[PDB]
């Protein structure tokens, strides 16, 4: 849910935003103790969105 | 419900906000009526729901009457708001709520010349409302009660026929006769003569039935009566 | 006054005896009524009953007048089983044949203009209602030229409309003419049709009139209109595409009325609600992107009231309309454009009920927050929605306390420490562990055991309450259940030791409660596990010896612990 927060942040201010990079790192890694694949698919979807957002402007 | 347990400062702020929102809803007619009916009904439910003890913490009835006084003395804000009736509506809807809620009272009881109150929570509600209205009734006149007093006296006499064990009847009717002779309901309309006869018959029958009653009741009975007008 | 008392006493005595002369002496001895011959009673007592101004005035206004309505109905029924029923019907016809109303439609209402006219109007209203209660609904009545008696409805509508652009005395007079209207059967459909008045108000404000005219006597009007159970309601829900406030209002009126009318039979209201629940899909212009979001929560609330009013078991499984309305609810769940608050109210109705349910549960609960709530600052509207939502989840589960919902919720909180307000979480846990049947609690225990597969934080975030506040019958029977489930489970490495800690924390308490035949075996089976003397080693020592302290409680509590 904050995934789109920092996603829209990076695609409004147009920076690599390594802070947002770490935020999405948290968003994707939060599965070590978790066997609930729905989190995994949501997180991979959001990081694909951020992959193409990296593709977008400067990162 | 949050209004009690307050110190006078924020309690006054709360009552001012209450009157302000009351005006604001009054601006919306249908909303005014439905909202006031519901809130007064449920608020009286909660107030009478207050328990007592035989002779943060538990809230008291004692404060809300002061809110009603502010209701009667809240011109200082409505004038400013209308720049960019009140007590009429207050008295009206209060009468509606209190009477509609008196109607609810189921007052079954037994003796076990003893007494066995079978509806003690209803007793607590009744005494709470008696105390509150006695903190409420004395100021305001029958201006928006005089049409009501007819049906009032009627239904209170009815409840006496059901249970002649309520000092509240001629409590309300004591303040009522106060207001009536204050306006001289007596003039020597059919309602006028009929309601005179209601007074006469009711007072006479209780004045003879007094023999059956006991302390804190028969004393309430005689006070109950003596208020009756000349 | 005493003379009138004597008069009224004579009147009541003789009129009761007249009823008996019809009742105690039937048609067989109606000739004893013929002894009355002319029966000036037929021409005076009718006046007395319609107007106690004909027994004098019934001054004193005592029990006798309150007795008048029922005993008048008694007398009229006695006349009905008497040959003079037609004679008295004619008698009252010259007493009145709806002549009065033709002019009393203009009694100058809406203020203390003239009230004695209204007094006589109320008296004749009472007389008409006695006739209604005595079966003289339309017989004595000169019934309307049309089958439906507009002679009340349209006049009331017109007056209540114009005379504002109020009076509680006029209000109760309007109520009296309302019961007169109710004495006219079949009007219900007309009242439905007309009550949908788009006629807006004319003054600061402007709103349609018929809705408020209804709201004046909403409860009584609903009581009349719902004698037609749903046919009128069906007609309404045909027309409820745009206006629901009227229909929703009348719904909740009879809803809380079915509540009030539970002393006699709420199953009347239960039947009505169930029937209209069937008669939901005949209009579905709502609950999707087809109604106002306002209207969406409105229908949400109405259905919630229905679900509360009927038994939750009624249509928690396919019982007729349970598929249709249940699927509507499922849509609403999928209708995720709600505010998180609105989603919480949608949640409130979940415990009313099968895996498909759980599936929508997960696909819903995902879309709130990934793992953390502290990532959303306190005071942010999202945060407030979150906290209210977890409140809703806690209370709804506490109601249901199903093992499924329980585990779903624990998994939700099994993301961050103190991110779903774990204090209230465990308080609800305390309240549900004491709650629930022993079998239900044990099933909850099975759920927590299976979800036990940090790898320890799972059980560590939802255990003490089960270990402590479940009854020591579910607790004892679950002990018996997992005797072997622990014996076996006695025996990278981080996960292993997390499991070992979970075993510590489960086994200690279940010993400490109560002690079958594998006693010393199990005692050794636990001490050997402790016996050994990274930080996981300190955690080992502390947890193992706390469990050892437990296993001292009932055995090896004296001394000499088999060294």
């Amino acid at each position: 849910n904050p995934a789109e927060n920092f996603r829209v942040l990076v695609k409004q201010k147009k920076a690599s935003f390594e802070e947002a990079s770490n935020q999405l790192i948290n968003h994707i890694e939060q599965f070590l103790d978790t066997n609930e694949t729905p989190y995994f698919m949501k997180s991979i979807d959001c990081i694909r969105a951020f992959r193409e957002e990296a593709i977008k402007f400067s990162e | 419900d949050s209004f009690p347990q307050y110190s006078p400062k924020m309690q006054l702020v709360c009552c001012r906000a209450i009157v302000k929102v009351f005006l604001a809803l009054a601006a919306k007619g249908p909303v005014l009526r439905n909202c006031i009916s519901t809130v007064v009904h449920q608020g009286l439910i909660r107030i009478c729901s207050k328990p007592v003890v035989l002779p943060w913490k538990v809230p008291t009835y004692k404060d809300y009457v002061d809110l009603f006084r502010h209701l009667l003395s809240s011109d200082q804000m409505m004038d400013s708001i209308l720049a960019d009736s009140l007590n009429h509506l207050l008295y009206d809807e209060f009468v509606k709520s209190v009477l509609k809620i008196v109607e609810k009272l189921d007052l079954t009881l037994e003796i076990q010349a003893n007494l066995h109150p079978a509806k003690p929570k209803d007793f607590s509600a009744f005494i709470n409302l008696v105390e509150f209205c006695r903190e409420i009734l004395p100021e305001k006149q029958a201006e928006f009660f005089e049409p009501w007093v007819y049906s009032f006296s009627y239904e209170l006499i009815l409840q006496s026929t059901r249970l002649p064990l309520i000092s509240g009847f001629y409590k309300l009717l004591s303040i009522t006769v106060r207001n009536a002779k204050k306006i001289k309901y007596f003039e020597g309309d059919p309602e006028k003569y009929s309601c005179f006869a209601l007074f006469v018959k009711f007072g006479k029958e209780v004045a003879v039935k007094m023999k059956q009653y006991k302390d804190e009741l028969l004393a309430s009975c005689l006070t109950f009566l003596l208020s009756l007008p000349h | 006054e005493r003379y009138n008392y004597s008069k009224c006493t004579v009147v009541v005595r003789i009129m009761e005896f007249t009823t008996t002369l019809l009742n105690t002496s039937p048609e067989g001895w109606k000739l004893l009524k013929k002894d009355l011959c002319n029966t000036h009673l037929m021409r005076v007592l009718v006046q007395t009953l319609c107007e106690p101004a004909s027994i004098g005035f019934n001054i004193g206004d005592v029990q006798v007048m309150a007795h008048l309505p029922d005993v008048c109905v008694n007398l009229m029924k006695a006349l009905k089983m008497s040959p003079y029923k037609d004679i008295l019907e004619t008698h009252l016809r010259e007493k009145i044949t709806a002549q009065s109303i033709e002019e009393l439609c203009a009694v100058n209402l809406y203020g203390p203009d003239a009230q004695v006219d209204r007094s006589r109007l109320a008296a004749v209203v009472s007389a008409c209602k006695q006739l209604h209660r005595a079966g003289l609904l339309h017989n004595i009545l000169p019934s309307q030229s049309t089958d439906l008696h507009h002679s009340v409805g349209t006049e009331l509508l017109s007056l209540v409309y114009k005379g504002i652009a109020l009076d509680l005395s006029c209000k109760q007079l309007a109520s009296g003419l309302l019961e007169l209207a109710f004495a006219f059967g079949g009007l219900c459909e007309r009242l439905v049709s007309l009550l949908l008045n788009p006629a807006v108000l004319s003054t600061v404000i402007h709103f349609s009139h018929g809705e408020y005219f209804y709201s004046l006597f909403s409860e009584t009007i609903n009581t009349e209109l719902l004698k037609n159970l749903d046919l009128a309601v069906l007609e309404l829900m045909q027309s409820s595409v745009d206006n629901t406030k009227m229909v929703s209002a009348v719904l909740n009126g009879m809803l809380d009325q079915s509540f009030r009318e539970r002393a006699n039979q709420k199953h009347q209201g239960l039947k009505l609600a169930t029937t209209i629940l069937q008669h939901w899909k005949k209009c579905d212009s709502w609950w999707a992107k087809d109604s106002p979001l306002e209207t969406k929560m409105a229908v949400l609330a109405l259905l919630a009231k229905i679900l509360q009013i009927d038994s939750s078991v009624s249509f928690n499984t396919s019982h007729g309309s349970f598929p249709e309305v249940f699927t509507t609810y499922i849509s609403l769940l999928a209708d995720t454009k709600l505010d998180l608050h609105l989603k919480g109210q949608a949640v409130t109705l979940l415990p009313f009920f099968l895996e498909e349910l759980r599936r929508v549960l997960e696909q819903l609960i995902v879309a709130h927050f990934p793992m953390q709530s502290r990532e959303f600052p306190p005071g942010t509207p999202r945060f407030n929605n979150y906290v209210d939502c977890m409140k809703k989840f806690l209370d709804a589960l506490e109601l249901s306390q199903s093992p499924m919902l329980l585990e779903l919720m624990t998994e939700v909180l099994c993301r961050e420490q103190q991110h779903v307000m774990e204090e209230l979480f465990q308080s609800s846990f305390r309240r549900i562990a004491r709650r629930g049947s022993c079998v239900t609690q044990v099933g909850l225990l099975e759920s927590v055991y299976e979800m036990f597969r940090t790898r320890q934080s799972f059980v560590d975030r939802s255990l003490l309450t089960l270990l402590w506040h479940c009854s020591l019958d579910a607790l004892r029977e679950f002990f018996s259940t997992i005797v072997v489930d622990a014996i076996d489970v006695l025996k990278t490495f981080d996960t292993q030791i997390t499991k070992k800690m979970g075993y510590y924390k489960i086994l200690d308490v279940m010993y400490s409660r109560l002690p079958n035949e594998l006693t010393k075996t199990l005692i050794k089976l636990c001490y050997d596990a402790f016996t050994e003397n990274l930080e996981r080693r300190r955690l080992y020592h502390c947890a193992a010896y706390n469990c050892a302290i437990s296993v001292i409680c009932c055995v090896f509590n004296e001394l000499k612990f088999y060294q």
